[PDB]
């Protein structure tokens, strides 16, 4: 399926540098690819680090309502998908402290990959990453109320549209 | 001339406004009748939009006749109260009754 | 008429069209 | 060669939608008075009647 | 006037019921002597019907 | 398998131009 | 110009008292004041003159639509964020722009506490209007 | 008062250890 066509090759080196020890192939540097990865709430320019951990917060807060509801010791009793509930808002308590744990470790500086070719500037202080640690608890428990809200009545959302 | 063009750009609106609410009106009834939806149209059945300013005006000016001008007999026309005076045959002038039909065009 | 298994043959089939047209679609430029 | 597949695609879809909603077996019996489908309607807007 | 003849009116049902069965039609076409029809009697026992 | 209509015609109804006009709108307002 | 609708005191009092202009405020307190009363009156016209109004379920076809409605405009502030804004106006009735809203940083903070109050004012019209005679109980 | 295993058991299983190993992660990471 030749490409460019018989010719050339993809895995040029990481800025023209071959003595850095990383490579731009298919997966590092596909434009969908790197489109998707720096726009990212961790990556995308033009937020607040407060704004920044409420989309991850509110992201991560969601699924994890899933395999407490469905796989959970409870998931057969009345109390089936509140047993997914505390679970998914149990376990987000303890990556807001493992967010603060490893703020207050005066923690170090982010990495520059070759898709994400800054670190977003706000993940350098302690006040920066104490700001992401804030929002994740409150973006983490909305996110689980919300799938907590739309799968404990599957039929009448299902008869509402 | 100086606040012309706040004159028009509030004309703009409310000619605007207008067309919405109630020429938008017809289109919805065109479309919850196409779909099959009866219940959903402003009709005199379904959902009423009754003139409430100009039903309380033809109540008026059907009293009006020994209250506020004692001396007449009849209304000033039968288009607001009164009866039917027929002649002949063929009506001469009937209470004109307004509904949501009439909602509507009075606000075309 | 068709098996509900056949249905997914179809769209699954016609990921290969989908990703074409999208490479074709930006080799003709921005 | 992009209006080419088009074309291609849009007569694909023809026969799709025609095996998949349509009665074509069921019009083989009696073409003149079976009357043919073309495809199938999901509108949420639709009411009862 | 309505708890004075027995027919509880509080903050739940007041905007469903009416404190007369003609209801503000009369006010705005001028019959004001309708809201004057038949008091309470001369046998009223009061806060009953 | 009818129900795949509950699922492709929301998504060409709602997503589609939602995700279409996001970017051209974001691509056409770009220095 | 200037007349007795755009400039009297109790107006202008009262325009720079809202939320969008208030001073001091961050940019996610001004869009939460902002989500919540909007998320609030859309409750409205949803639950009593939507399609299944005389159902049982009258209230929560309100409460679907006022909430998939809140995230269709959350979109949009998200919209006029990232399409690097023009620097809004300064009017004769407010003197000056809050500060907040010439920075895409700012819209993004506003636009997530627009969903935040949005969504939460539309669960609190759904819980009064279904405790109606909870309410006056309370009441009586 | 059987009761005192729901709270004791708890706390040495899930908030003694958090409250220990946060308290250690900080000492031993301080410069
Ligand atoms: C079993 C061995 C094998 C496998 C799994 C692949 C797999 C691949 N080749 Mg490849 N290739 C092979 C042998 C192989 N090749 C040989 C022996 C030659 C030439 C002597 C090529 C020459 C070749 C070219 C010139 C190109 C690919 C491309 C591709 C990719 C696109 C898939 C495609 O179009 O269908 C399979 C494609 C072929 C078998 C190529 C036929 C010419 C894919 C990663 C294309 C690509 O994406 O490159 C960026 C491309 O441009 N290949
Ligand atoms: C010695 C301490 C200890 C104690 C007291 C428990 C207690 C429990 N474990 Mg368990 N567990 C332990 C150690 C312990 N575990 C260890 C060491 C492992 C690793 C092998 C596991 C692995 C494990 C698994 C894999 C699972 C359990 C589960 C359970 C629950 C079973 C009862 C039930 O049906 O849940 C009913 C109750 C709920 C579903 C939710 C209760 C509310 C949660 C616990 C917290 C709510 C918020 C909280 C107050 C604040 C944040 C959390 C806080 C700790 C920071 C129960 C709470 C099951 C479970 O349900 O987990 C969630 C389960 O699936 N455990
Ligand atoms: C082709 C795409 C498409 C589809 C699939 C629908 C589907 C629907 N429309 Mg519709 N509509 C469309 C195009 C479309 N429309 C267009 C182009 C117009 C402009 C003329 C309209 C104008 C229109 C009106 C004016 C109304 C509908 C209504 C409805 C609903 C009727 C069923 C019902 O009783 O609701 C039961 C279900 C609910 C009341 C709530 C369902 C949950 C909502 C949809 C979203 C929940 C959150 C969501 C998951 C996330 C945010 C939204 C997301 C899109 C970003 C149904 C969901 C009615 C309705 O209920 O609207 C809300 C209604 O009043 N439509
Ligand atoms: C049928 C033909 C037609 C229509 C629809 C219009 C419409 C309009 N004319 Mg117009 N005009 C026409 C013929 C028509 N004209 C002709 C023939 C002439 C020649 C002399 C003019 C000369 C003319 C002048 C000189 C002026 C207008 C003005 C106006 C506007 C009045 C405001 C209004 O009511 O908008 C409301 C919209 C409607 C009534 C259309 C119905 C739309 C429905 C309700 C909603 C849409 C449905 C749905 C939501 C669509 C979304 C679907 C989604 C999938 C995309 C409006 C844009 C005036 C204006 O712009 O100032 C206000 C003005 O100054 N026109
Ligand atoms: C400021 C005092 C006050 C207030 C707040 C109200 C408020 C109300 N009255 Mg009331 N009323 C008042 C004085 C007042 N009334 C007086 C002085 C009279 C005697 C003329 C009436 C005679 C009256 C009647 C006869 C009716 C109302 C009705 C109503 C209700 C409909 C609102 C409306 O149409 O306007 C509303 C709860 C109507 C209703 O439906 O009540 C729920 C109704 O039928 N009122
Ligand atoms: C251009 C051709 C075309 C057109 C107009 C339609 C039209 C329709 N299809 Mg269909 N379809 C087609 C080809 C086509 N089909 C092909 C080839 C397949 C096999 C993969 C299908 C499989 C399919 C399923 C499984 C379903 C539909 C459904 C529908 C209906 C709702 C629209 C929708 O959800 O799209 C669905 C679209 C897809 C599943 C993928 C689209 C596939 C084609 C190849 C993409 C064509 C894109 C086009 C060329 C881009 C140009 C845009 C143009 C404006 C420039 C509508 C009658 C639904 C229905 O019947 O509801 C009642 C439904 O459930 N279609
Ligand atoms: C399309 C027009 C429309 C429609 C149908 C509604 C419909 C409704 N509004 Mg609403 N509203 C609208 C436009 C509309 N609104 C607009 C344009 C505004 C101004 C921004 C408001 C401001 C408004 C307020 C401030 C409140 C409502 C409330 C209500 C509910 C009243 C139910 C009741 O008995 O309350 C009777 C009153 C009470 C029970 C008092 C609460 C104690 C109902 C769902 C009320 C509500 O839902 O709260 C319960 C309410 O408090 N509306
Ligand atoms: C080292 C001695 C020791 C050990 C291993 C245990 C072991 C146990 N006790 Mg027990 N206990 C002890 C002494 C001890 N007991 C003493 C002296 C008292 C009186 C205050 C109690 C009062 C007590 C109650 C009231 C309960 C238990 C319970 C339990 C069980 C669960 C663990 C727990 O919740 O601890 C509970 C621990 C305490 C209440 C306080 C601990 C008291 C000792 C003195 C602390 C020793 C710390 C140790 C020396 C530090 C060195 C750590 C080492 C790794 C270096 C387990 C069988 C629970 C049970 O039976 O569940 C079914 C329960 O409800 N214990
Ligand atoms: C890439 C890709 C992929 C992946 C993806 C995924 C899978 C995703 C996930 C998803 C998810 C993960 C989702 C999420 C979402 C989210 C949401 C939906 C949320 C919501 C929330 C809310 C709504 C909340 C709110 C609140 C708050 C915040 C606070 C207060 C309270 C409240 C509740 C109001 C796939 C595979 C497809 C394929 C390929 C491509
Ligand atoms: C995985 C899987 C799955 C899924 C899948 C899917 C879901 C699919 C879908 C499908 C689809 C979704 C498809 C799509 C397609 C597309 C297409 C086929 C397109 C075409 C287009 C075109 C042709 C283009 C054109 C153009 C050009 C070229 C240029 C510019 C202009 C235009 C754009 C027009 C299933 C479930 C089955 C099963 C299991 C597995
Ligand atoms: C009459 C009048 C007026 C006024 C009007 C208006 C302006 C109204 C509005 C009103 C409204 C429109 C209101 C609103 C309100 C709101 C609220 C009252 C809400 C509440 C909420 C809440 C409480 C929530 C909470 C939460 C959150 C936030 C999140 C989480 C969840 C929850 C649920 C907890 C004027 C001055 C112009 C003129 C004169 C007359």
């Amino acid at each position: 399926l030749p490409s460019d066509p018989r010719n050339r090759e993809v895995v040029f080196p990481a800025g023209r540098d071959p003595q850095w020890g990383n490579l731009e192939t298919p997966v590092n540097a596909s434009p969908l690819v790197k489109w998707f990865i720096n726009n990212l709430p961790a990556y995308r320019p033009g937020l607040t680090p407060f704004r920044r951990g409420l989309e991850v917060g509110m992201a991560h807060g969601y699924f994890l309502f899933g395999p407490f509801a469905k796989l959970g010791p409870l998931r057969d009793a009345a109390n089936a998908n509140l047993a997914g509930l505390l679970g998914a808002i149990g376990l987000v308590v303890l990556f807001t402290l493992a967010l603060s744990l490893y703020a207050n470790s005066n923690p170090p500086t982010a990495l520059a990959s070759v898709t994400v070719p800054n670190p977003p500037d706000a993940f350098q202080s302690k006040e920066g990453w104490n700001n992401f640690a804030s929002a994740f608890l409150i973006g983490g428990i909305g996110g689980a109320v919300v799938a907590y809200f739309l799968t404990s009545n599957l039929a009448l959302i299902q008869g509402l549209v | 001339i100086r606040h012309r063009d706040a004159i028009i750009s509030h004309l703009n609106w409310v000619c605007i406004f207008l067309g919405f609410h109630s020429f938008g009106l017809y289109i919805h009834n065109d479309t919850m009748r196409a779909l099959g939806r009866p219940q959903d149209m402003f009709s005199d059945t379904a959902i009423q939009l009754q003139p409430v300013f100009a039903q309380w005006v033809q109540n008026l000016h059907t009293l009006a006749p020994g209250g506020t001008a004692p001396n007449a007999l009849e209304p000033v026309s039968y288009a607001f109260g009164g009866g039917v005076l027929a002649v002949g045959g063929k009506v001469a002038m009937m209470p004109i009754a307004l509904g949501t039909a009439d909602f509507l065009i009075h606000h075309i | 008429s068709i098996s509900d298994t056949q249905v997914y043959i179809a769209l699954v089939v016609a990921l290969i069209p989908g990703l074409l047209a999208w490479r074709l679609a930006t080799e003709l430029y921005k | 060669f992009g209006h080419l597949a088009i074309i291609f695609l849009w007569a694909s879809s023809l026969l799709f939608h025609v095996a998949w909603q349509g009665n074509f077996e069921q019009w083989i019996k009696d073409p003149l008075h079976v009357r043919p489908i073309a495809h199938a309607i999901w509108d949420p807007h639709f009411g009862k009647p | 006037i309505p708890e004075s003849r027995g027919q509880h009116v509080g903050w739940d049902n007041f905007l469903s019921t009416a404190p007369h069965p003609a209801g503000l039609q009369p006010f705005f076409t001028g019959n004001w002597g309708v809201y004057a029809q038949n008091p309470d009697t001369a046998g009223h026992i009061f806060s009953t019907s | 398998a009818s129900f795949l209509s509950s699922i492709f015609v929301p998504v060409i109804g709602w997503v589609v131009p939602i995700a279409t006009f996001s970017f051209l709108f974001l691509y056409i307002e770009r220095e």
